[PDB]
């Protein structure tokens, strides 16, 4: 049961740099690749005393990939996987999706192919990208298109990073988001939402970090990845595979945008005092100040929730813990869904990183839910996309690449169709 | 299960390439003499013995003398690992011999008898590379290698 | 991979550009002999963007000097780091335009430009991935603008798929060196707004105010002003030469700064700028670098930015910094000074962090603001032009060169509607 | 044997300094005659004899 | 890894990148009393981005040598003594109390400035150094007689993306290939091992400094 | 079972410099001639302990031959198995075939004649020459003619170096190519095509040496030769003699033109990351980008193929590996041959020259295949022949040497028949 | 640059005419003897300078 993981763009392959730094420790694999049977789903045992991941970092600019080639994980990867172009998409969706993507995706998927057949029990894909940029969204979409036509039924889990309402590093990003979701809406299967701004709050409140850089954000994202996927590497008391997410959380073929959270985000000092237990880390997963996505879920109603547990958790109490949550009336479920949880229990506790910031906790919870609040995010993006568009601002770059006004007027209505399908399903 | 779903067999077994890389062309050569005069024809005879450090396999090459009564045959024993023991054979499966059962480079002591398939070869010499290798790796003295 | 070729026209540019190479040489650790003598390895992964290995550790700059008098060509090699340029690139005429736009763009350019296009064509094809061009020139002189302008238009047809940066100082009535400045600038500007992709506006007027108020230099010679401008040019392209947390190459900047094709005139700045007296007294964190950045007195243009609104704005930070601390700063400024930012463009500030701060500093920054206050710098010039051109004063040196009366009426016409459509968006 | 690089093969059309002054000798011995000559040879008297 | 090894290695990195560490340290103690927690001490180094360059074993050794028990059951690390060494690298603070002392312009122990110009390392066995000089002597002679350029050929294996790249360095198999195939002359395994041991990188022991190798096998002048 | 090889021309005796470099170290023969059963096929032991090669080097230019006489392999070759004229043929086929050819070839074959003397089980001949040269075309097509009247029944394995389609070295190549091809047909039983561009391709694609030279080419030619001859030298589970090519690969007496392919071509550093299996090294040999002759094996249809294997290869998966090959529609066989595979397996892993661009691998595969896309090569080269011919260009170099106009017209008409065959048989 | 635009070559290098004027026909003559008898033919021989 193996799974391949591609990373696209500046944000994608930087996050992945923290994921593989994590996996090599979860299986005792040194960076040079040799141990001093769980690895099988991430690393193909090659040669003798070697392991090479199922991963391909690709981008258009060399600076962020050739950094890994000279990094500390030089020998870990296969130098054929790390693709790199020459000229960046420059936050120009049309540039990475119609000009530069047209030459590089053929080299991309023709490499994904000889990673697929090298696998045996391929479950699915899981891709990383930030939709604000040009290459992460532009060719990230174009790449996903040709995967769907090629495999079709392999579950594709897209872990995206959306633009935040207030904090943002680009000015054309509202264009690049609407254009990106025009495809991701219908190609991917399980698309997880993440903001940079909401994660900034977590580090300040619970980790008491007052100046967190990207190195931290990408670190506690890997934990969410390493948690929902640990149900494959370590046989748990109640397993849940990649396909379960596809059918437990998607009530309609368009509503696949999952709010994620995690608990406990605890420091090494406070780990001593806090009496960690199950009945409170379950509460800690639902408080709106702990989800990685900037939205108030109390404004909507949960479509369905999913709860990954790790470490020392017996399933008597998760039944009890979920019971009390459904007794509390501050969080309410949609009337279309009386039974509203996908419980999940594993055995291997979280792993700590020497030099990291999270403590060695006995247990942890990774909640991946589905709400009607996520409409507000698309309700928000659509507005500030409409503001700039009324003046045709910045358009002459996208048009100037070779695209046309058509792709804008017709993607604007798709988000209109989507938002209309949230206030509908919320009835 | 992996074998049936499609997976390289050498990967299935494992720990093969590592030894090959370090000892690709390393061969311990010994000069054995097989005394047999006590049987009702024929005589005693010299042979050589190759121990391949890559695979821990054994190959016994027969040397030939000019105007010997023997038909020329290049090899005397195929390149397969020596059993070193008697194993209860199964008619269906040719026995799988583990390294512990098979001979090891540490067993040849330059004056001992080797039970090669019942034949008891008395090895009596070794090449310079083999002597050096034994001193390097098994901590043998100079006098043993004599 | 990504390459920049650097062209320097006229006396104003060659002297500024000379400082630009003494600076960039030290950021990579190569002495005036052209050999490597640095320490960090990160100095040499991206020297191809600015240098070519010649033979046995000799690095030559990818530059093309050019002018119409051999005077500067002597002085440029006088000082240190003069012995690095390839002598073949020293293309230069003999006569001298004599501060006449028409002579630089119609008379001497006719016979020398064909030769500088040769060496430009050589340097451009010799590399693999051209990122763009980097022109250092002026806007008041004759061989700076008029000669440098024609070189631009000769290129945009040749490499229409590349960027083009032109750091061009502008004239101000407080620094009024020549007499025909309004005739030269307006003639030059009409061509940048068509061919060049985006230019950084500079002027010697504001560069003096910096050197008195904050640097508190007593007698700032041209060696310090050109040394200030060299820093800004050396900062804009930091995301090419050094790894950074949030990379932003040249094209990633343009598409973020230019909303409409004809609005590509930027004002710039640089922090930290501190006298060597108050250097040992002040705090160096991220908010300091920002309040000194958005300080209206830190802009290197004689245009008060609080007299207009910022269409967009950018800030390239350098050094190990906390990307939250960087970003929430840009948010605060946009919430507090809510009026000075455009309404119909949300989040008018792009940020970028690079991991290698300039030589000696732990942390720096660089401001690039596409404001609408830059309109006045064209308003004060458009009237000086129309004040002289009303009586056709000084004209017979252009009409007696190839220009007609139509072009001046056309140049002021285009310059007029340009100012009209800054006021339009405000 | 004579196996150094300085000696050359009998089928060597390449030039050897001073093979036009030899006779009745095999080629490898002829290449020896030039380098370490015998007192009777002309190559000895053209080099090491006093004028 | 011992303490001095880890210490000069961290000193080299902080001086070459000019990284401000005090920012990431100050916010973890609001009180300016020093003695930051050990987790926050490791956290601040992760923030500064030193994790990529030094090994966690090395960060562990630095923590244990600066750790100090403020109490019998409480342990902390006094970041003030540590920040003291980190500016002793750059300059000498409080020079006003002592004008007669002279400070150097840069720390000489941390910097090479000639690693691409000369091979500074020495072999401790004299006969080993004897052999390595003998082989380069023979090789320089052959290169000068034939007229072959050396550095031009190594540019190939370095520039490519399919190799684990590090400027001024090619790994051992590519070095050997350029040594015998691209260039004419033939070299055996013992001399290759000597040629590797002299120009080997101490950070990453599988990269070979071809720039220094070319510069010493033929001077440019 | 012994085999003698003749190396003719500038190219032929340079590959022989790289071929004989491999043999001496594969069998542990020091480069002087002795060691510090299986070589019986190549090196004939003589006297005390000194082994001497069974091969002759003849070339009319005395420059390259005496280099060998003063190279590193001095004591290895004998004094007289190195024939050298006084001056060359200078890219003029007629000059090599009649004027100088007559004066040296009878000295040549009267040396081979005492090479078969000491030999007892001569399996066959195998030649090396550049059909585009002056000696490769002339002195080969003169000797090949004279050998077939002495032995006749023995097979002849040609390793000829063809002029690349667009890359070229000399100007009068298309003349010397057709004049030799007219004589290659009726004498060479099995001719293996070799290019110089297609191999400049492989050094750049797999071994990624951007600027390779000849010595890189000749080395990996010396691999294919050793790979297809290994059955005689060593013992294998399923070995194929050198007469199999005279019966498994030639359906018609004139359709004898084969493509070659070798795998795995991997440098040292990409080696241990990659997963070396029989599934892909059998696959690698079939992509068009992995041949030694610039032509697309997709355009035509394969008549017959023979797959040689080396090293640790179990006979099970070689069946399931080629079983998939038949089920790929991207390649197509000819219906006049429903079964067209010849698998040969051997036990010796590929020996790597010390300091080579190849890595130690457990196994390797060489694929010699006949097809009809070769019929395009004799056409595209034919086209450029007529252009120079209508102008009588360079002709007076030929007639001025002694030859005449007829063989220019008829060798054009000889190859003319050859085009109809690869057209008609492909139907 | 002057050489391209036209300038007397002798004026480019300079300091030529000065010596020629002061020493116009001043010639130092020496009688050398070249011993060579140690080679395999010929003898020693006098020359001038
Ligand atoms: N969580 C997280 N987000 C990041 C990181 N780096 C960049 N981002 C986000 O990525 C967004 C833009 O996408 P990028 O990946 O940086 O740019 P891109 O997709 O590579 O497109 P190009 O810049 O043209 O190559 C920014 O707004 C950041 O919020 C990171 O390290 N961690
Ligand atoms: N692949 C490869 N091709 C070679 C090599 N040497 C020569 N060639 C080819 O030989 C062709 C030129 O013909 P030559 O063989 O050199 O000439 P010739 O046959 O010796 O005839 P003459 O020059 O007249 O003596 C060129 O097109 C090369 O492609 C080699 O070492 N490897
Ligand atoms: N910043 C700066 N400006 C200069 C320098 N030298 C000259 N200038 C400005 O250049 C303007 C005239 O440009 P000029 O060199 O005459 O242009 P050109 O004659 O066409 O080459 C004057 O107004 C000066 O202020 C310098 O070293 N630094
Ligand atoms: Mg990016
Ligand atoms: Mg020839």
């Amino acid at each position: 049961r193996e799974v391949i993981s591609i990373h696209i763009g500046q944000a994608g392959i930087q996050v992945g740099n923290a994921c593989w730094e994590l996996y090599c420790l979860e299986h005792g694999i040194q960076p040079d690749g040799q141990m001093p049977d769980a690895f099988n789903t991430f690393f193909s045992e090659t040669g003798a005393g070697k392991h090479v991941p199922r991963c391909i970092f690709l981008d258009l600019e060399p600076t962020v990939v050739d950094e890994v080639r000279t990094g500390t994980y030089r020998q870990l990867f296969h130098p054929e996987q790390l693709i790199s172009g020459k000229e960046d998409a420059a936050n120009n969706f049309a540039r990475g999706h119609y000009t530069i993507g047209k030459e590089i995706v053929d080299l991309a998927l023709d490499r994904i192919r000889k990673l697929a057949d090298n696998c045996t029990g391929l479950q699915g894909f899981l891709v990383f990208n930030a939709v604000g940029g040009g290459t992460g969204s532009g060719l990230g979409s174009l790449l996903l298109e040709r995967l769907s036509v090629d495999y079709g039924k392999k579950s594709k889990l897209g872990f995206t990073v959306y633009p935040s309402p207030q904090v943002s590093t680009a000015v054309v990003e509202p264009y690049n988001s609407v254009l990106s979701t025009h495809s991701l809406l219908e190609h991917t299967d399980v698309a997880v939402m993440l903001d940079n701004e909401a994660i900034y709050d977590i580090c300040r409140r619970s980790l008491d970090i007052e100046r967190p850089t990207y190195t931290n954000l990408n670190r506690l994202i890997a934990q969410v990845i390493s948690s929902l996927t640990a149900s494959l590497r370590f046989d748990g008391a109640l397993n849940v595979d990649i396909t379960e997410f596809q059918t437990n959380l998607v009530p309609y073929p368009r509503i696949h945008f999952m709010l994620s959270s995690y608990a406990p985000i605890i420091s090494a000092e406070k780990a001593y005092h806090e009496q960690l237990s199950v009945a409170e880390i379950t509460n800690a997963a639902f408080e709106p100040a702990s989800m990685m996505v900037k939205c108030d879920p109390r404004h909507g109603k949960y479509m369905a929730c999913c709860l990954m547990y790790r470490g020392d958790v017996v399933p008597k109490d998760v039944n009890a813990s979920v019971a009390t949550i459904k007794t509390k009336r501050t969080i309410q479920f949609v009337d279309w869904c009386p039974t509203g949880f996908k419980c999940g229990i594993n055995y291997q506790p979280p792993t700590v990183v020497p030099g990291g910031d999270l403590a060695k906790v006995q247990r942890a919870v990774c909640m991946i839910s589905n709400s009607t609040a996520i409409g507000e995010i698309f309700s928000r993006l659509d507005h500030k996309f409409d503001l700039m568009y009324a003046k045709r601002a910045f358009v002459h770059w996208y048009v100037g690449e070779g695209m046309e006004e058509g792709e804008f007027s017709e993607a604007r209505e798709d988000l209109a169709a989507l938002e209309k399908d949230f206030e509908e399903v919320g009835a | 299960v992996e074998a049936r779903l499609g997976k390289p067999s050498h990967l299935l077994d494992g720990d093969r390439l590592r030894q090959f890389l370090e000892n690709n062309k390393k061969v311990l050569r010994f000069w054995c003499v097989w005394d047999e005069r006590t049987t009702m024809y024929g005589d005693r005879r010299p042979y050589v013995l190759h121990y391949y450090l890559e695979d821990d396999s054994v190959e016994v090459l027969e040397i030939n003398e000019n105007n010997s009564g023997r038909d020329p045959f290049p090899v005397f024993l195929k390149r397969g690992p020596l059993p070193k023991v008697a194993v209860k054979t199964n008619t269906t499966l040719n026995p799988k011999f583990r390294k512990d059962q098979c001979y090891n480079a540490g067993d040849f002591r330059l004056g001992l008898f080797i039970n090669v398939l019942g034949r008891d070869f008395y090895l009596h010499d070794a090449d310079t590379f083999t002597k050096q290798w034994y001193k390097d790796n098994l901590g043998y003295t100079d006098e043993e290698m004599s | 991979m990504r390459e920049i070729v650097h062209i320097q026209g006229g006396q104003c540019g060659n002297q500024i550009g000379a400082k630009f190479w003494e600076v960039v040489s030290d950021e990579h650790g190569i002495d005036p002999t052209g050999t490597y003598h640095g320490d960090s390895d990160l100095q040499l992964e991206r020297i191809n963007v600015y240098f070519n290995e010649a033979t046995g550790g000799r690095y030559v700059p990818r530059a093309i000097l050019m002018d119409l008098e051999p005077g500067t060509m002597d002085s440029v090699r006088s000082g240190p780091y003069g012995q690095i340029f390839r002598p073949d690139n020293f293309v230069f005429g003999q006569t001298g335009a004599g501060n006449n736009w028409a002579k630089g763009h119609y008379t001497e350019g006719a016979e020398l430009i064909d030769s500088v296009l040769d060496v430009v064509r050589k340097e451009a094809e010799s590399c693999d991935c051209l990122q763009g061009f980097q022109v250092c020139h002026s806007l008041g002189g004759g061989t700076g603008s008029g000669m440098g302008t024609l070189l631009i238009s000769k290129i945009r047809e040749e490499y229409p798929d590349r960027m083009m940066l032109t750091f061009s100082v502008v004239p101000s009535p407080k620094v009024s060196d020549t007499v025909v400045e309004p005739y030269n600038a307006t003639l030059s500007v009409h061509q940048l707004v068509e061919n060049a992709d985006e230019c950084m506006v500079l002027d010697n007027e504001a560069l003096y105010d910096i050197c008195f108020r904050t640097l508190k230099l007593t007698t700032p010679t041209f060696g310090d002003l050109n040394h200030l401008i060299s820093a800004v040019m050396s900062g804009i392209t930091c995301c090419l030469r050094f790894p950074g947390q949030l990379n932003a190459d040249l094209r990633k900047l343009a598409v973020n700064l230019i909303p409409f094709p004809r609005l590509h005139f930027f004002m710039v700045g640089f922090t930290p700028l501190t006298s060597r007296g108050s250097q040992q007294y002040r705090a160096l964190t991220v908010p300091e670098l920002t309040q000194q950045m958005w300080d209206a007195k830190n802009m290197m243009c004689a245009a008060d930015p609080r007299h207009g609104r910022y269409l967009t704005a950018s800030a390239l930070f350098r050094g190990r910094m906390s990307t939250k601390e960087v970003d929430e700063q840009m948010l605060n400024v946009q919430n507090k000074n809510s009026s000075y930012f455009v309404e119909w463009i949300p989040n008018n500030v792009k940020s970028s962090v690079c991991d290698i701060p300039p030589k000696g500093l732990k942390m720096s920054a660089t401001f690039i603001g596409n404001s609408t206050a830059i309109q006045e710098m064209f308003k004060r010039v458009s009237e000086q032009f129309t004040a002289m051109f009303r009586r056709k004063a000084f004209l017979h040196w252009y009409t007696g060169e190839g220009m007609d009366e139509m072009e001046f009426t056309e140049a002021e016409s285009n310059m007029n509607d340009l100012v009209s459509e800054y006021q339009q968006y405000q | 044997p004579f196996t150094e690089p300085e000696w050359k093969i009998p089928g060597y059309t390449g030039y050897v300094q001073g093979l036009q002054e030899t006779y009745k000798k095999t080629p490898v011995m002829a290449q020896l005659e030039t380098k370490d000559p015998s007192p009777e040879s002309f190559i000895y008297t053209r080099t090491q004899t006093a004028p | 890894v011992t303490l001095e090894s880890a210490m000069k290695r961290l000193k080299q990195h902080v001086y070459k990148q000019r990284v401000r560490v005090k920012d990431f340290i100050m916010d973890f103690d609001k009180l300016n009393s020093g003695y930051v927690f050990p987790n926050h001490f490791l956290s601040a180094l992760s923030m500064a981005g030193i994790d990529k360059y030094l090994s966690p074993k090395e960060l562990e050794v630095i923590c244990e040598t600066y750790k100090v028990q403020r109490d019998a059951t409480l342990v902390m690390v006094d970041h003030r003594t540590f920040l003291h060494e980190l500016e002793l690298v750059f300059t000498v603070p409080h020079l006003e109390k002592d004008p007669l002392v002279e400070v150097a312009t840069e720390p000489a122990d941390l910097l090479d400035k000639t690693r691409y110009l000369k091979s500074s390392r020495v072999l401790q066995p004299p006969e080993r150094e004897e052999a390595v000089q003998a082989v380069i002597c023979r090789l320089s002679d052959v290169c000068y007689k034939r007229g072959q350029p050396v550095k031009a050929f190594f540019d190939d294996a370095a520039r490519d993306d399919h190799s684990a790249k590090l400027f001024g360095h090619v790994t051992l198999p590519q070095f050997r290939q350029v040594l015998t195939t691209k260039l004419d002359w033939v070299v055996s395994d013992p001399e290759v091992s000597l040629l590797a041991a002299k120009f080997l990188h101490e950070d990453k022991p599988e990269f070979i400094n071809y720039i220094a190798f070319s510069c010493t096998v033929d001077p440019p002048e």
